[PDB]
């Protein structure tokens, strides 16, 4: 037990083949998540044949979610059980969790995510929970999406239809709704106060990241702060560069553009957009396997385009994804020759490629100006973005 | 799609410049950079090449003539996928040819600006 008494006899209050009570089901859920002995718990329930039971009559598949999500995370020297159970249940509920924002991870894919997830919050360090963030009520022009809101793309309502097909027609009036908002960077910048700026930085970091998995963390989701530290940690940065870097992304940036990103992705035409805190791009993810310090080979191996596309819409793996990125961008340019940039060089005078080899304390400002440039566009080709280094040196200065 | 004063290049390339570009006179011909301080400029060189464009290009109608080109896409960032059009016209003898780049999300762009550039371009 001491928890497994109380999921027993709560399972004997429904029929064979029929699924508990959803109140039933939230009160397996909760003494799960509150239960001090996680392991010993499945020990038990799968002594008495009542650890299948469990996934069998719970219930539908967004409260399985909540289940899987929380045993998977919990849990540790008896999860092969939990898995194990999970399988031969799924013979029978072939659905589970596959569905609605989760419809391209197979069920027991979402069971090792969360596994992989909670293993990698408490090594990396960003298990702990978030407090409650004052969010952005916006719903368009700059900063609307879910840097600034907290709503996943991933909750966004479809695209009308006919909508759609002007997307594809390349339709003005319809391209500009879903587009960049921003067209002059600096006059954007130039209508914030110093004071509304550090309130940018604020919403967009102290919000609880917006996660597809929010019950393998042990209690609450964390911070973004919290997250983009440990990334920072994990790829020999600054938290401050990762969140200018994302300020900047997130400031041109809107509502109705993260529903084009996530759903012309995922769409028949698969889409290569960029998603999410840091907008990255699908392809970009998969080409450099950007995810592969919170989710092990076995995973990543089976991983669809589209399941690729919808990680990218949670917080964390998109602050993962985005921290590799800016790292490789870093260490790529580490290995140029200066005398080959004559542009970047001509840009940025006081670049220092040796620096980027190291932590960015010790990185010239030019460094920032540079790598800016060169992660809204191709890296270390001497074409500079004219308008982005300034935009993201801002965002740096405000943190 | 919009121009306001022509430019004219001892070669004997004469064009006109895209409203909100910064024009260069260039070896060629003329490299326009889109104007201000955006986050993904388009980019357009228009140039006089005295040899001839390579086969196996898909070709397309450019008025009352036939144009040759290619599209190439390479990893960029954030801002999106980098788009690269080639193409060609003939212009007497010789062949007037156009390069454009620019950043697109939203798949291959459909090039407007530069395809009026290479259209209204003259051999002369
Ligand atoms: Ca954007
Ligand atoms: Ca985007
Ligand atoms: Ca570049």
């Amino acid at each position: 037990t001491a928890t497994s008494d109380l999921i027993e006899s709560l399972i004997s209050y429904s029929w064979d083949d029929w699924q508990v009570t959803r109140q039933e089901a939230r009160r397996v859920i909760a003494a799960i998540r509150n239960d001090n002995v996680p392991d010993a718990t499945i020990a038990a329930l799968d002594k008495s044949g009542s650890l299948i039971k469990l996934f069998q009559r719970v219930g539908p598949p967004e409260l399985a979610r909540s289940l899987i999500a929380s045993i998977a995370g919990r849990t540790t020297m008896q999860r092969y059980q939990a898995r194990n159970a999970l399988i031969r249940s799924l013979i029978n509920n072939p659905l589970g969790t596959q569905t609605d924002n989760w419809i391209y991870f197979p069920t027991i894919t979402f069971f090792d995510i969360c596994a992989d997830l909670a293993d990698a919050a408490g090594r990396l360090g960003f298990a702990a929970a978030g407090a409650t963030g004052v969010a952005s009520q916006a719903i368009q022009g700059p900063f609307s999406g879910v840097g600034a809101t907290g709503v996943n793309p991933t909750d966004l309502p479809s695209i009308a239809f006919g909508d759609q097909l002007k997307l594809l027609n390349k339709d003005p009036a319809t391209v500009t709704k879903y587009s960049n908002p921003l067209g002059d960077l600096g006059a954007y910048l130039s209508q914030l106060s110093p004071q509304d700026k550090l309130n940018q930085a604020q919403t967009l970091v102290g919000q609880p990241i917006s996660t597809l998995f929010p019950d393998a963390y042990p209690g609450n989701p964390p911070s973004r702060a919290k997250v983009m530290s440990a990334a920072a940690r994990k790829y020999d940065l600054t938290p401050q560069l990762i969140g200018a870097i994302i300020l900047a992304e997130q400031r041109d940036q809107t509502r109705d553009e993260d529903a084009k990103d996530y759903q012309a992705a995922v769409s028949i035409k698969s889409a290569n957009t960029s998603i999410g805190l840091g907008q990255v791009v699908v392809s970009t993810a998969i080409k450099y396997e950007l995810f592969t310090d919170l989710l092990g080979q076995p995973v990543r191996r089976g991983l669809s385009r589209k399941a690729v596309a919808t990680l990218l819409a949670s917080d964390e793996f998109n602050i993962f994804a985005t921290a590799r990125y800016i790292r490789y961008v870093a260490n790529l340019a580490s290995q140029q020759d200066l005398r080959k940039l004559p542009k970047t060089r001509g840009a940025f005078p006081s670049i220092d490629l040796r620096a980027y080899a190291g932590n960015p304390r010790n990185w010239p400002r030019d460094n920032v100006r540079a790598l800016a440039s060169e992660y809204t566009s191709r890296p270390w080709d001497d074409n500079l973005s004219p308008g982005w280094p300034m935009f993201v040196d801002d965002a740096y200065a405000t943190f | 799609v919009d121009f306001d004063k022509t430019l004219t290049h001892p070669n004997g390339l004469v064009v006109e410049r895209p409203v909100g570009f910064d024009a260069r006179r260039s070896a060629e011909g003329f490299r326009f950079d889109e104007g201000g301080k955006l986050r993904n400029p388009r980019q357009l060189e228009v140039q006089r090449q005295d040899a001839p464009p390579p086969p196996d290009l898909a070709s397309r109608r450019l008025g009352d003539g036939e144009a040759r080109y290619k599209v190439e896409e390479d990893d960029g960032g954030s801002a999106g996928s980098e788009y690269r059009l080639w193409a060609a016209k003939p212009a007497g003898a010789r062949w007037i040819v156009v390069s454009a780049s620019e950043q697109s999300e939203d798949g291959e762009p459909t090039f407007a600006l530069a395809w009026a550039l290479l259209e209204r371009a003259r051999l002369q």
